[PDB]
């Protein structure tokens, strides 16, 4: 029943920026809280960032931190991820993520649900 | 694949609002999420950590706490429970 | 005659104050009612008329709304969540 | 948790008046609809009236309309059944109780609480 | 066609003592366990006491033990209440009453029917 | 130091029905009966309910009766009238009364305190 | 309007907690009301019946009961006691 | 020697218990005492305040609280209501 | 040591209303009943009002109970005599008095030390 | 009706001890906390220990802490006083209090209720 | 530097008598009323008889009136206390008082000062 | 409503000395420190001395530093001045005053009020 469906990805130069979204259902989003998640060529997943369920708490990949804003609206069971100063080191398929653990979003895991994802390129 | 869980471990997934007797590993796992979190068994203030002696739970785990960060008595857990179908 | 609610009812218990996890038949409809007037589910100006659409409720009901001069939708739910001890 | 006394009752002769008090607690008595129900001997629990926690929205059985009337002093946590031209098959012994649903004014439930009751007689 | 008919009461010193009666009829007595209930001036229903249909398991209410007896003669269709070491307090309105289960003899017995009852006064 | 603030009036078409409200200060409103008087244009004051601080004792005037319900809720140091059935001739300014004798309340006096007023106005119009 | 209660009145006034030399006729009336009511002067079950025989009240109305559906009396003691500023 | 309390002081007594109209002053404090309690007007965390605000206490004080550690506010309520006789 | 001193007196028609104070100094003001005392143009001494040492307790003479109102502010060291409704008998010398004894407030206390006095005169 | 009476006053000499109690009546004992308080010789009243009503919270002057402990029994309404290691400035007659406020357990009051005392003696 | 010194208890039967005296010193002895208290063994305080500073005026409890007596001898500065048909009851130690006032010769009259008491035993 | 008087200037030989004293009411004396100043047949207004409102911190001018004493006792609302080996210049008359603000007690202080003064003349 757990369904997340990513966008506002798309093809952007080295310096832009994009916000991509998450549509979140099949589960009680206000509840959980939830993660970005990457996977550029030739790499596996790498945890990107975080937010807590009430939207207060938020974490970062260094690689990523201070470039990288998280959010979301729990009134439109949404994730937001803004991605400024966009870099070529940044161009990869974005997941959102549900983690099977509740308060887990400084991390991901095997266990968690993702969506098909959304395309991020950047030159 | 999916999944038939061993007794003690459905009787944790129906408490926790599981319907049926097969699932997926995601779905196991999405349950037990919920079924620590409804009976409070985490650290309000370090939430990442799970009190499980004196739950059922516990038992299962054969632990008394643990920090989910670890997930060794969990896959430990699963292979004893997990039967694939 | 004790009962133990399935988490998912559990869940719905706590949000309206309830404390533990064993209750009477009464005292689980009695903090049902407490929930849907907190959580102000009901429609105002027909305060019998429930919409839970989009709500904890609904989603354990199965509806989006539901009259509770009508316990049809309640009584499955409770069949469904309340082990008898 | 949730008690509720009811006195008041007694012997009277038919035409005659008698003001049933329910004082409730256990609950928030000022945020409940309060029912009054009876049963009569033989019968089954019949719904009596009603009033809905605010107090100025009341609502009565087509048995004892123009003669019984419901109130409540929340800040005294008791509810009322004024009855008046009491009739023989108003013998019952009469319940004050507490709905599950807290809006619920005009209608009894199978989950509803009562107290022990108040006995009331009418003959000659 | 069930009846039932309280007798006995009248006015006593503390200490004192009556015998209360109950005349069923209309139903198989035997086959019913009984139970008696009062309410004192201006208060509600109170469980007394009661007996199984056969009259050898009897049950009381805390207040009353020890010094109230329930029986019965079931040829005679007939209930009892012996009072005694009466106190002030246990003045009241007392009810006989039938159960709607046979079996049920103790407080909170759902009544099918129950008397108009007799009035029993303690003082000095 | 005594208030006496009434609500709930306005227009409605005959047979409808409307809720009054008093917001009672300045003095203890749980000991004191209280009264609902009225007045129609061109005529006096018209006493047209009563009830006891205790709440459980009502009267009304004839001309009302069975069709409007005083009740009060002292907790909130309010009073209501609930009016149905509205006939024309129930348009009219109406108050909210404390009386100078608290268990008064089947009759006003010219030493009563009453509020600004709420004007109720009755019609199909 | 601003009124003087001569001494005898203005002492009843006073035992009902007025503050002041001066006040008007409403404010009179209902410290009045407050001395009838907690001194228990009138009747519990008839309640409109007041009983100043032995009271200090009773000297002024020179009167031992009577109704305060009628004005007359209290007119009366008004007239004798109260001097307009 | 005996006082007789203002009305509106004797009110707060005799819904303490105490009968009559005529007082030693011990006697009075006494009830006062008796009324804080069983009105539970004083904080239970902190026993020695007293939350008399919206009570006929606080009313005749003109207090929202105040501190039995500091008997100024009672005082002055004496000498406005008391009588010697 | 002791130093009283009255003022606040003056002429005023009947009816009217008057604030005496008294300054007072030399002693521990707060651990003291007080006194006012009054001498008409012959009279001789005569008790008017006494107040106790924290201001709680107050005493009068018969004839201006009703009208007159002793008080004190010990933070201040000032004793007050409010006069109302001044009727022309009300005419005399007002003293404040100091009693040889800390609770002495009535009539015929012992005077240790009083004022020079302060005139009232009441009339047309 | 407020009865107090306290005994077991009498003569030890320095590093003695002496038991002190209370008969308390005519109050509901168990609802109020109670005061010790002494007056020796050309001193004023001093406040001593205090206890609440339940009879687990207990209280202490600097000058007595250590040395004296006080108690009571609900049951008996009966306060205790155990006084040790006494010492010559002990010297006094001991009063049992009943605070005006119920839950003052820590100090006294103009308005507190006592005893007519027990003298205790310490000299060698 | 204020002292009594009781002296001239001992044991006597029934019906005898002993004469009780009171050495003062460290205040002006013939300007205060004096006292005399005592305590039965294990008991407490009570007041038996007082006597104004010029000794004429004389006052006692009701259990030693006309058996008791009190006077003064103010040339030597001591208080007297003749008791005559002693009684087992009137068993205590016997303790001389200075009042806080000079006037306060009754009972409950403020204490100043008392002394160490002298003991009477009356057995047979 | 601040009342401040002075009193005991007299005449005086040079080398004699004197002690005044103010008496102070109307405001809470013991909250304010207080100041002497003095003013010579003309030569305008001189600060004296000063002291705080606990009375512990002393302040004077040049002229009169070893010579005068000032001190207040809080419990009488009464502040001095002691006047040792005084000189003809110290003749004036000397007023007592309150100063604006609570802690200034030196040179300069804004006055609130002051007294009418106390004549000291220094000569032969």
């Amino acid at each position: 029943e757990v369904q997340l469906l990513e966008s506002g990805g798309g093809l952007v130069q080295p310096g832009g920026s994009l916000r991509l979204s998450c549509a979140a259902s099949g589960f009680t989003f206000e509840e959980y809280a939830m993660l970005w998640v990457r996977q550029a060529p030739g790499k596996g997943l790498e945890w990107v960032s975080g937010i807590n369920a009430r939207g207060y708490t938020t974490y970062y990949a260094d690689s990523v931190k201070g470039r990288f804003t998280i959010s979301r609206d729990n009134s439109k069971n949404t994730l937001y991820l803004q991605m400024n100063s966009l870099r070529t080191e940044d161009t990869a398929v974005y997941y959102c993520a549900k983690p099977w653990y509740p308060f887990m979003a400084s991390k991901g895991s095997e266990f968690d649900y993702w969506g098909q994802g959304t395309l991020v390129t950047v030159s | 694949n999916q999944v038939r869980p061993k007794l003690p471990l459905l009787k944790i997934l129906h408490a926790a609002g599981a319907q049926g007797e097969m699932f997926t590993v995601k779905e196991v796992m999405h349950y037990l999420g919920q079924y620590i979190m409804v009976k409070q068994l985490y650290d309000q203030q370090e939430q990442h950590m799970v009190y499980c002696g004196g739950d059922l739970l516990g038992e299962l785990l054969g632990r008394q706490s643990f920090s989910v960060k670890d997930p060794s008595p969990l896959y430990d857990m699963l292979r004893k429970n997990l039967v694939t179908l």
